[PDB]
């Protein structure tokens, strides 16, 4: 058809471009379209069809707008409530971070893997200045999965020689799709098809601490004594799961009890969205591994980081090539991160996230009220929110009604009911209140809507009183309640 | 291993001959235990020697000694414009013998 | 020591600094020792004195000098003969995908996670186009090891529902240290201290069809049906190991009567480093499933794809989120990507690697044959290229003497008497010959040294006999591997 020198050449003069006209627009949404149907996946766009209405599931991405804004290919902007599932925390394009990769980009983007690159030390030292207690060593990967991997293969290197083999995850977790990881992780459906995964890996409900102390203390009557415990803080793709208080300081005491190592997942957590730097220092606990990704990139480089004691990290000391990756620690991730350590701190923006976070939870808990109908509860800690609906139809239609108010959501890989707000920690007061007040149309929408269908599914009755009865639901939206209610008063008189 | 390691980092000095760097070697292979200090004063030898050169090529008429002239051919060749009064005091504050010249170590003394 | 916001902001002013005086080189240098030894690894460091001689072994990288040039804090110019193990094929700073890279972060460095990127798509096409046969859908990650476990996920959807569970792979195999991916590398010292691994991974010498025919076999024989076959069409850290010629062919033709996917490993040989685009070209093999990153980021930007025919793909259509990665085809990695295709095809830079290639060899080959005394044997295809030694000292020698000839060389992973030549595609010819005179000084400097220590342990000599010999090695390195000859001549007739 074409060759791969044309196609690469287009895309370059595509990459060059700032704006598209109307008709390049057309061309490159068809184009776009065509190749995710052909060459990347057609279930994702059955997936967007499934959040959107008509053509809405045909926006493609093109360049951030503001610091919290998204622009696509047509020049529609969004609000982005989503924010790369927590990667963009200090927003889109941070000036600091796109300065800071710039100028490393203009000496040197990746390393040679031979000699010392200054950067990782610069790193390791502030993450070691950064982290609670006695997290002083860093290894960097590029992704949260590899960085769990990280975690699980430093447990084993230290608990292997002390006859400790099994691990402990809890349901709803979610901690990478990698196979090592993936053991760990709690979703039936991500599981099951490539399963067998790793052996001893077991999994008690989050929260419940007598569970755990149960699980651990079986374990070693059993003689598969427990290696390391893995959990996150919050469990972010469980949707937005808080624990009670007190259930991570009685975790750390457990692991200290039985000899095990805490492995703290704040892939999604960390870098100030539950209103502090890690969600761990809510109840000052220092775990001994620490897993980091995401917003440590500062929207801009992929990067993840494993944190740890000494005391575990020394299984490494012996032989620095026992674990490895690839492209770990590069120049221009390393500078990425340290530019959004300094954005945080600089701007004390766990604060400002743990004041929005408020603002946004009482609007979504009073519009909460208002609609429960629809909505079951609204939760969240920090900037780390959700909602939960009636059904996973209901948050559905919440989801795309977002999306045509251009206020960017989405799911939670665990929890089919539930939309997630996760708005960079960079979101501005007047854009909390119109992401509020987005929220208020989108249920309002939603109430007219199942009124609208239970209106339309009546079956004693003619098409002429249907008609007018829609007539009138159109006509009149706040009457909604009351002509529904008179729908099935007749609806019942000729049963 | 050590004796090895401080044998070869003997062996590769560059201005030491044969000679020297073999007895040396003589020494350390009858004690692997007298080495680092043995490699210390050896490394500082070569120091010495090495100084030793440079100083040679800084006396113009190779005659053993230098002088106030040979000094300021020194001193005005890197740019400078030396008075007859300061090239005097340099040699004046190491003239150990009071002859008024820089002998071999007097010259170590001067870069001490 | 200082507070994180310290620590960045001079990590951020030592970003935008472009030189160093050398006070400020010399306490650069001073802290990413310190660094690297209390918060990085210390074993570096003595790793790295181990292939080093002095100061050497505090080497810190500072900014890519020329395409394959690389500048330290001192301002030392070193040619690149280790390429970031097949990373910089296209050499550092590669204009064009600088260039690419630097518009796409104007526009937008990451993207949503949730509409549709236009980069992604292209980059697929792209793949699709460039790859042999079949090979049609692309998954996006960040790193090799994540590109391997995307392969062993795919292979389990697939082969799961049809009864068959057991992978095979070879020794000597390298794929990555992910659990999922070390259970198919093969080197006992990067697994046995994380074990136990994923169940059913098996292995087969390389290059012996009959011995992986007989774990086929016995395989269906006993109900364990292999679902997949992965190795690497040339063995990188093996030693680069080169299979018989039509090995791939058989191995393909093997796949296909026992019903087992294909899984090519590309990761290092892939993107015209062998000579040819992929190494399944110069057979025209086509496997199942391709995996490739390292050189796909042309140098700049951390990237991974897995490329699989819709037959295998297809078990990720029904749920597009059955396997994802927070970071993968980001639209600054696929702007690299894309850049990184293009130079390789407008340049022809495959070929180039061809010539090239064949040119280095032939001088390696020449001082192989003139010093067999220490080298056994050099191999190679395209710039894939290395040299093994009689042991693993005298290559470690080999690596020192080139280091302090500033050029860069480095041992592989799975072979400790082999060093590795893997410069970019890009290298010059003028380079070319100074790196084959570079390992001429060294190897003769390495037979000088092999000559002084064999002379000190001759047993039947006196104690003044050897003086004479070590002098007159000295002051008089001259009569070298002859006099090497005069010190034996008379330990046999003192015999
Ligand atoms: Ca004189
Ligand atoms: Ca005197």
């Amino acid at each position: 058809s074409a060759s791969a020198l044309a196609c690469s050449a287009h895309a370059l003069n595509l990459i060059e471009k700032r704006t598209l006209d109307h008709e390049e627009m057309k061309a490159l949404n068809r184009e776009v379209i065509e190749y995710f149907k052909e060459h990347v996946n057609p279930g994702f766009l059955e997936y967007r069809k499934s959040v959107t209405a008509g053509g809405d599931y045909g926006a493609v991405e093109w360049q951030a707008g503001s610091l919290n804004t998204l622009v696509d290919t047509q020049g529609q902007e969004f609000i982005d409530c989503l924010g790369g599932f927590g990667i963009f925390n200090v927003g889109h394009r941070n000036p600091v971070v796109v300065s800071a990769v710039q100028n490393q980009l203009a000496k040197q983007p990746l390393h040679s893997q031979e000699l010392l690159d200054p950067l990782r030390a610069m790193l390791a030292k502030t993450l070691a200045a950064l982290t609670p207690g006695k997290l002083k060593y860093s290894f960097f990967c590029n992704s949260g999965t590899e960085s769990v991997e990280a975690a699980l293969k430093l447990a084993k290197a230290y608990q292997s020689p002390r006859g400790k083999f099994t691990f402990i995850a809890t349901s709803g977790a979610f901690h990478g799709k990698s196979l090592g990881a993936l053991s760990a992780t709690a979703k039936s459906t991500f599981r099951k098809p490539f399963m067998p995964l790793l052996p001893g890996f077991r999994h008690v409900p989050f929260g419940n601490i007598e569970a755990m102390r149960t699980a651990l203390n079986e374990c070693k009557k059993t003689g598969d004594d427990v290696a390391a415990v893995i959990l996150e803080p919050i469990q972010g793709e469980g949707g937005v799961i808080l624990p009670p208080p007190g259930y991570l300081t009685a975790v750390r005491k457990l692991c200290d009890e039985f000899g095990a190592l805490m492995i703290l997942d704040e892939v999604q957590t960390g870098m100030g969205r539950t209103g502090k730097m890690f969600a761990c220092e809510h109840e000052n606990v220092q775990p001994d591994i620490l897993c980091l990704a995401k917003a440590l990139g500062g929207g801009v480089m992929p990067i993840g980081a494993t944190i740890a004691t000494e005391e575990v990290f020394s299984v490494l000391f012996d032989n620095p090539f026992l674990h490895t990756t690839t492209f770990g620690g590069n120049p221009l991730a390393c500078a990425a991160a340290l530019a959004t350590i300094n954005v945080l701190l600089e701007q004390n923006l766990p604060a400002q996230a743990e004041q929005k976070g408020d603002m946004l939870l009482d609007g979504f808990r009073q519009l909460a009220r208002e609609y429960p109908d629809l909505v079951q509860e609204a939760r969240g800690k920090g900037m780390l929110m959700a909602i939960e609906f009636v059904d996973n139809e209901i948050g559905y239609n919440f989801a795309s009604e977002m999306f045509r108010q251009r206020v960017l959501v989405a799911g939670t890989l665990n929890n089919a009911k539930t939309i997630r707000i996760e708005p960079p920690l960079t979101l501005t007061i007047e854009q909390c209140e119109l992401v509020i007040k987005a929220a208020r149309k989108a249920l309002a929408a939603m109430r007219q809507q199942v009124a609208f269908y239970e209106i339309l599914h009546l079956p004693n009755l003619n098409e002429e009183q249907r008609n007018a009865f829609i007539q009138s639901l159109k006509d009149d939206p706040s009457q909604s309640a009351n002509l529904l209610a008179e729908a099935k008063k007749l609806n019942d008189a000729q049963a | 291993k050590e004796t090895q390691e401080a044998s070869w980092e003997i062996f590769t000095l560059p201005n030491l001959n044969g000679r020297q760097v073999a007895a040396f070697i003589s020494s350390l292979l009858d004690d692997p235990s007298q080495s680092a200090n043995l490699l210390a004063e050896a490394k500082k030898l070569n120091q010495i020697q090495a100084f030793k050169e440079a100083f040679s090529l800084f006396d113009k008429d190779g005659d053993g000694t230098i002088t106030t002239k040979e000094l300021g051919t020194v001193m005005r060749s890197l740019g400078q414009n030396p008075t007859e009064a300061e090239l005097q005091d340099m040699i004046n504050e190491v003239d150990a013998d009071g002859n008024g010249t820089i002998d071999f170590p007097e010259f170590l003394t001067m870069m001490a």
